[PDB]
C-alpha cells in the first residue's frame, strides 16, 4: 500500500551528511544532519521516521550502510520491508544558509519551508501527506 | 547572532 | 484544537529528554538532546514546527525559554508560546534490547504512538485531516 | 548483541 511507501536517499553539504525520507505519494520529507553515513545512524534515523508515519516499504540505495545487521534489525524490529528533491532541498537550505549558524538548523527551516509552502486550493505537502493518511485509515 | 545563537 | 502542542522535559539515566505531546491525540514526539539549552530546545521546536501544523506550544516556562533563541525560531516558524510516566514505563521495557538510551527512547515512541480502536497516531491525522 | 550495536 503506497500511503506506506518512503524514499530514503543520503545527501551531502559542507562535508556533512543529511538523510532524506520523502512520503513518495505526497512529496512531504524528513531530513536530518547525521554524524556518519553509517548502519547505526541510519538505522536510528529509520526508527525515528517508524514512529512518526506509519512506514510500510522504504527504497533505500541498497549502499554499505545497508549490507550489516543493524538497519537490518530496527526495520525487522519495526516491520519495515525492504523492497531532484535533494537538489530542491539544497536549494532552499542555499536561501537560508546564512540565517543560521549551524548546517544542522539550515536543514530543518528548509524542512519547513519544503513541506509549508503552497504553490497555488493547491495544498502543501504536509496537508497532502495528512489527507493520503486519513483517507486509508476510514 | 544567527538564528540558533547570538 | 489540532494546532496546540505541550513540551515538557524529563530525565533518565543522567540524560534530558524532550517531549512533544499533541494535546488533542496523545501523539508524542520525544528525543534525548545534550542539554537542557535554548539552543537545543529550538532545534527540537523547529523540527517539530516543520512535521506538523504547530501553532501553539505550552512549555513549562523555565530557564530554557528566557533566552534569544527559542524565542527566535518560535517567531520565525510561526509559533505562539501561551505522558513522561507512561513514557517512561515503555522506555524500562525495551531498554535491555539497545546499547544506548536514545534507542530506547524512539522505540517506546514507536509503541506509544501504534499501540490501539484508533492508535494515538491514527488519531493526530485524522484531527488534522478534518480541520484541513 | 543489542539492536543498536552487538
Ligand atoms: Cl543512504
Ligand atoms: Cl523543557
Amino acid at each position: 500500500s503506497s500511503p506506506g511507501i518512503w524514499q530514503l536517499d543520503c545527501t551531502h553539504l559542507e562535508g556533512k551528511v543529511i538523510l532524506v525520507a520523502v512520503h513518495v505519494a505526497s512529496g512531504y520529507i524528513e531530513a536530518e544532519v547525521i554524524p556518519a553515513e553509517t548502519g547505526q545512524e541510519t538505522a536510528y534515523f529509520l526508527l525515528k521516521l517508524a514512529g512518526r508515519w506509519p512506514v510500510k516499504t522504504v527504497h533505500t540505495d541498497n549502499g554499505s550502510n545497508f549490507t550489516g545487521a543493524t538497519v537490518r534489525a530496527a526495520c525487522d524490529w519495526a516491520g519495515i520491508k525492504q523492497e531532484s528533491m535533494n537538489k530542491e532541498l539544497k536549494k532552499i537550505i542555499g536561501q537560508v544558509r546564512d540565517q543560521a549558524e549551524h548546517l544542522k538548523t539550515a536543514v530543518q527551516m528548509a524542512v519547513f519551508i519544503h513541506n509549508h509552502k503552497r504553490k497555488g486550493g493547491g495544498y502543501s505537502a504536509g496537508e497532502r501527506i495528512v489527507d493520503i493518511i486519513a483517507t486509508d485509515i476510514q | 547572532p544567527k538564528i540558533d545563537n547570538g
